């Protein structure tokens, strides 16, 4: 009735991990686990699915070879083996159950473990001010994408508009946080990953 | 007189059938049954008979001596009697197989896999090895008698000549044992095969139609076999006694079996159309739209 | 909805089943209706002729060396499908009523009821090796073409629609398993308690099964391995009755009982399909070549009727046995089969 | 092959209380084994219908499926706040199964002119080597609005990113930025930026590079 994903973290191209997904209301044999990997701004993509009652392991025509799916009885938990990763691979996995008699789509689906896949190292938030009827803080060259922009420790929440963050070229991510005022705008960006509270004064 | 034509016929015949049964079994996928596997052995034991030994038994009789090889005399009658062994044994696999088949055929299932069918083709040509080249290799088989003695130190004289218990050994063994075992299999199979008929009960033809393929496959089996070994053991109790020609005669009244073999037990219809093939469907289930109520 | 229209090899015959799975009710069976679509102008002499044939395949060989066919049909019906026939008139269902108002005169309603008390859609699992149709019993309702029924059936004119006649499990919940063997032993003389059970009798395939394994071991002997094996056993009564027993799902616990002391674990299994494959013989469920075959769905018979029945009937038991220094052995039967789908 | 399911509109707008439709068309024949799906942003997704006629149980009843051959569609009767999320389509019946490519629904409202607004590079970029202009569309419905740049009155295609956010549940408007980055020697090459919105006649807004 509960599926817990975990292990998706930072990985370089062409490395491995191994995203586990612990189930709980629900046996591993009566339902076959799905693993299905929606990207930032796209559709969802199955990854990949494991049928323990037939040992059926089935892979996509891209995903097939780089993906090993397998699932352990004794504590009902799904593992997806992952090697050879690429920068398409850049997607929310989330991991879903199957009535093995017989499929009817998706009944529950999982929070999801973002695991990101680029080759940029951990870098800090850039700030930047953004001044002429409206003021706005550009946060540059930094990876991963939390970052958490809040103007005035986070008092002026009227006429804010955070945009997601952006994959740029070199893939380093790229957000803007601007307010609307007409008419002393602090403006303080956290990033959790590197641990750094910059704070900037947008001005003229 | 030619023995060439009359020798020739038979020759190919046996590569004939047995190269078209072979080519049928390997080409096609769906001729590669449990049931068959056994037949490929019987046809591969078939080949070898019509390939190596005919056409050197066909020789030695009309010419009269055997002068292509000393040791290739006893090579090639130890290949004769494994070729023999093999073939016998063989049909009463393919007839304990039907037994198994036709009165538990769901213990025949689980009993009776392609890869345990592998292993008793193996045991049945190692049986029939240690029946035929085992002696050779050793000489047991050739007899003390005189004129026996004589033959063998004779290069040319290639004779088939055994004593009272080789012969009486090779032929209980060899024949008898798998004739009791096929005539008595056989008969259990057609009492079961007229059981089942009249539970069911186009009907009592197909019924009658096994029951005559039944038949024939038997009464081809022991017309050609029978006389051979019949003869050969009076010809134990009193070699002299018994008659050189007819011994030839009736030993290849026996190969004839194995000639008869390939198109006597693939007469089914599914290597008919192999056969045809060689010399020359199911719709997908679909579904539509019903208009709702 | 959507109808299941399989057509001949010439495509004159489309048989119009409005299901390929039918619910097996021990009470009264689903009926097998369908209509046929067939082209007035052809065949103007022969008559189409629909029969639901039980066929049971206990041979994977459409014919072998001495011609015997190893197939047997358990439960054949034939019903004039056109010309309508009087005596054969049945009332059209639902679903036989739209599809006679869609396809048009052109179509000709047949309608089918397999008695009660007969073999489900039950296959025999062939091996890796195996080559041939697979065995058990299938249900298929051929759609041919001749003037009567004995002439010979042209496949160029048959519709070999296979179907599966599916049981499920029952609405209401089945007695709790409960099953003691007590062994006595001639040197120690003292009773040997095994109080096994089952937390419910219905289990839903895939589910897991535990089994309260409760023994209570007063012998001087002492118990050296648990072994509970879940055995499927085919009651197949085509020409002699035989239990074929095969294991679907064994778990050998290393667990020993001191004498004079008790014992109590709940031992939980599964019975799945992925280990058995190499298995020779399992039966299991009948269900078309594009979908994946389970295990056989345990066939609720009918109380108080006729034990023997033709076909495969799989019935499921855990055997918790207890080797001891001899073994003790108890057999608890429980039903494994799907739930009824919920419609709305 | 792979059966891709084209499913459309790629982005509905609809009302609350109102009925909307979302299609499914399958590449081949899929049969009714085609479920539906409820994707809200960042939220997992949830299963709406399965099989094309049957609601999973626990969803509302308001949704419903129908088929039509190959075209599969999803229906809501009456669409409440909470039914604004993304809709996919996925078909289990061959594998591998494939997704649909998603209909994002949000609030229809009034058509509002949009807010355009330019912001140069601030000093620190000047220095940092990695200069970028920004363009701002604020208070803007529907998200199709398209922003041209002008560096010096010239249709630039390259080395531009475009951010969406999602719709506000304060205004339901959308808001769009728009970022071009060049190179320092680049940047002063060029003398005037400008951005060109296109949006329900266009408008431009100009900044020299000296102020
Ligand atoms: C006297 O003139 C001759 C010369 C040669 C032969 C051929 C013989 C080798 N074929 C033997 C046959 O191939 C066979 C088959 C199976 C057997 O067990 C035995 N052995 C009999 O003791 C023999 C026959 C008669």
């Amino acid at each position: 009735v509960q599926l817990v994903e975990s292990g998706g973290g930072l990985v370089q191209p062409g490395g491995s991990l191994r995203l586990s997904c612990a189930a709980s209301g629900f046996n591993v044999y009566s339902s076959s686990i799905h693993w299905v990997r929606q990207a930032p701004g796209k559709g969802l993509e199955w990854v990949a699915s494991i049928s323990s009652y037939y040992g059926y392991t089935y892979y996509a025509d891209s995903v097939k070879g780089r993906f090993t799916i397998s699932a352990d009885t004794s504590k009902n938990t799904a593992y997806l083996q992952m090697n050879s990763l690429r920068a398409e691979d850049t997607a929310v996995y989330y991991c879903a159950r199957s009535r093995q008699f017989w499929y009817s789509g998706l009944d529950y689906w999982g929070q999801g473990t973002l695991v990101t896949v680029s080759s940029a190292s951990t870098k800090g938030p850039s700030v930047f001010p953004l001044a002429p009827a409206a003021l706005g803080c550009l946060v540059k060259d930094y990876f991963p994408e939390p970052v958490t922009v809040s103007w005035n420790s986070g008092a002026l929440t009227s006429g804010v508009h955070t945009f997601p963050a952006v994959l740029q070229s070199s893939g380093l991510y790229s957000l803007s946080s601007v307010v609307t005022v007409p008419s002393t705008y602090i403006c303080n960006v956290n990033h959790k990953p590197s641990n750094t509270k910059v704070d900037k004064k947008v001005e003229p | 007189a030619g023995c060439s034509l009359l020798m020739a016929l038979v020759v190919l015949l046996i590569v004939a059938g047995n190269v078209l049964v072979i080519a049928a079994i390997g080409r096609t996928q769906r001729l590669q049954t449990l049931t068959n596997l056994f037949i490929t052995s019987l046809a591969c034991a078939d080949l070898v008979v019509g390939l190596l030994v005919v056409p050197f038994g066909a020789t030695l009789v009309c010419r009269g001596t055997w002068l292509w090889g000393s040791f290739l005399c006893e090579l090639w009658t130890s290949l004769d009697v494994l070729c023999v062994t093999a073939s016998i044994w063989t049909l009463c696999v393919i007839a304990i197989d039907r037994y198994l088949a036709i009165t538990s055929p769901f213990r025949y299932q689980s009993l009776m896999t392609r890869a345990r069918a592998k292993v008793i083709i193996c045991t049945v040509w190692a049986i029939s090895a240690l029946v035929s080249f085992l002696p050779i290799m050793m000489h047991w088989w050739r007899d003390e008698d005189p004129q026996a003695l004589k033959c063998y130190q004779d290069p040319g004289c290639c004779d088939f000549v055994t004593n009272r218990a080789y012969a009486i050994a090779s032929s209980i063994i060899s024949f008898y044992i798998p004739l009791l075992i096929m005539i008595f299999v056989y008969l259990r199979v057609y009492r079961e095969a007229k059981e089942q008929i009249r539970k069911i009960d186009v009907m009592a033809m197909r019924e009658h139609k096994a029951l005559k393929t039944l038949g024939i496959i038997m009464g081809v089996f022991t017309l050609c076999w029978l006389p051979f070994f019949l003869v050969n053991i009076v010809n134990v109790f009193n070699r002299d006694l018994v008659p050189k020609w007819l011994f030839v005669a009736f030993n290849w009244l026996g190969y004839a079996n194995s000639a008869m073999n390939p198109i006597i037990y693939c007469r089914s219809p599914d290597f008919r159309k192999a056969f045809k093939r060689l010399l020359a469907e199911s719709a997908t289930t679909a579904s539509s739209s019903l208009a709702k109520d | 909805t959507r109808v299941f229209k399989k057509a001949s090899p010439n495509g004159k015959l489309t048989v119009y089943l409005g299901k390929r799975d039918f619910v097996d009710h021990i009470d009264l069976v689903d009926p097998v209706d369908g209509v046929v679509l067939v082209d007035p102008e052809y065949l103007k002499e022969r008559r189409v002729y629909v029969t639901l044939t039980c066929a049971f395949r206990y041979g994977r060989e459409d014919c072998d060396v001495l011609g015997l066919t190893f197939r047997k049909d358990l439960f054949v019906a034939n019903v004039q499908s056109f010309p309508p026939a009087p005596e054969d008139k049945k009332p059209l269902t639902r679903l036989q009523e739209r599809l006679i108002k869609k396809l048009g005169e052109h179509a000709y309603p047949f309608t089918f009821e397999i008695p009660p008390n007969l073999p489900c859609s039950v296959t025999l699992q062939p091996g890796p090796e195996d080559t041939g149709k697979a065995c058990g019993v299938d249900y298929e309702v051929k759609a041919f073409c001749a003037e009567n029924l004995e002439e010979k059936i042209h496949k160029r004119n048959s519709v070999r629609l296979v179907i599966e006649k599916v049981q499920y499990a029952p609405e209401r919940p089945g007695p709790q398993p409960t099953a003691e063997t007590t062994r006595q032993f001639l040197m120690s003389d003292k009773p040997l308690h095994l109080e096994a059970s089952l937390d419910k009798e219905i289990y839903y395939h895939g589910e897991p099964i535990s089994v309260n394994v409760h023994v209570t071991n007063n012998t001087n002997k002492t118990v050296k391995k648990i072994k509970i094996s879940v055995r499927q056993y085919a009651d197949i009564c085509l020409f002699n009755t035989a239990q074929y027993k095969c294991p679907v799902a064994m778990e050998e616990a290393d667990d020993t009982v001191a004498p004079s002391s008790t014992f109590c674990k709940v031992y939980t299994l599964t019975p799945f399909l992925a280990n058995n494959r190499e298995k020779r013989g399992l039966a299991l469920d009948g269900k078309l070549k594009h979908e994946d075959t389970n295990l056989a769905s345990s066939t609720l018979l009918r109380e108080g009727a006729n034990r023997e029945i033709l076909g495969i009937i799989v019935s499921y038991k855990v055997k918790v046995k207890l080797v001891v220094s001899s073994d003790v052995a108890v057999e608890l039967p429980f039903t494994l089969m799907h739930p009824k789908p919920k419609e709305e | 092959s792979d059966i891709q399911m084209t499913q459309s509109p790629s982005s509905l707008s609809a009302s609350v209380g109102d009925r909307v439709t979302i299609t499914c068309r399958a590449s081949q024949s899929v049969s009714s084994a085609v479920a539906w799906y409820q994707q809200k942003p960042g939220k997992a997704p949830k299963l709406l219908i399965y099989s094309a006629s049957s609601l999973y149980s626990g969803v509302p009843s308001r949704f419903s499926g129908s088929r039509s051959g190959t075209d599969f569609t999803l229906t809501i009767s009456s669409l409440q706040p909470e039914d604004f999320a993304t809709y996919y389509c996925q078909q289990y019946k061959y594998v591998p199964v494939t997704f649909g490519q998603g209909t994002k629904v949000e609030i229809k409202r009034t058509v509002a002119a949009p807010s355009v607004f330019i912001f140069p590079p601030s000093d620190s970029q000047l220095k940092s080597g990695t200069a970028s202009v920004v363009c701002l569309l604020n208070n803007f419905y529907p998200r199709e609005a398209k922003v041209q740049w002008k560096v010096d009155n010239a249709l630039q295609s390259g080395n531009s990113q475009e951010s969406v956010t999602e719709q506000d549940s304060k205004d339901s408007t959308y808001s769009l930025s728009s970022t071009l980055t060049l190179s320092k020697a680049d940047y002063e090459k060029h003398k005037v930026y400008a951005c060109e919105v296109t949006h329900q006649s266009p408008v431009t807004k100009s900044f020299n590079r000296g102020e």
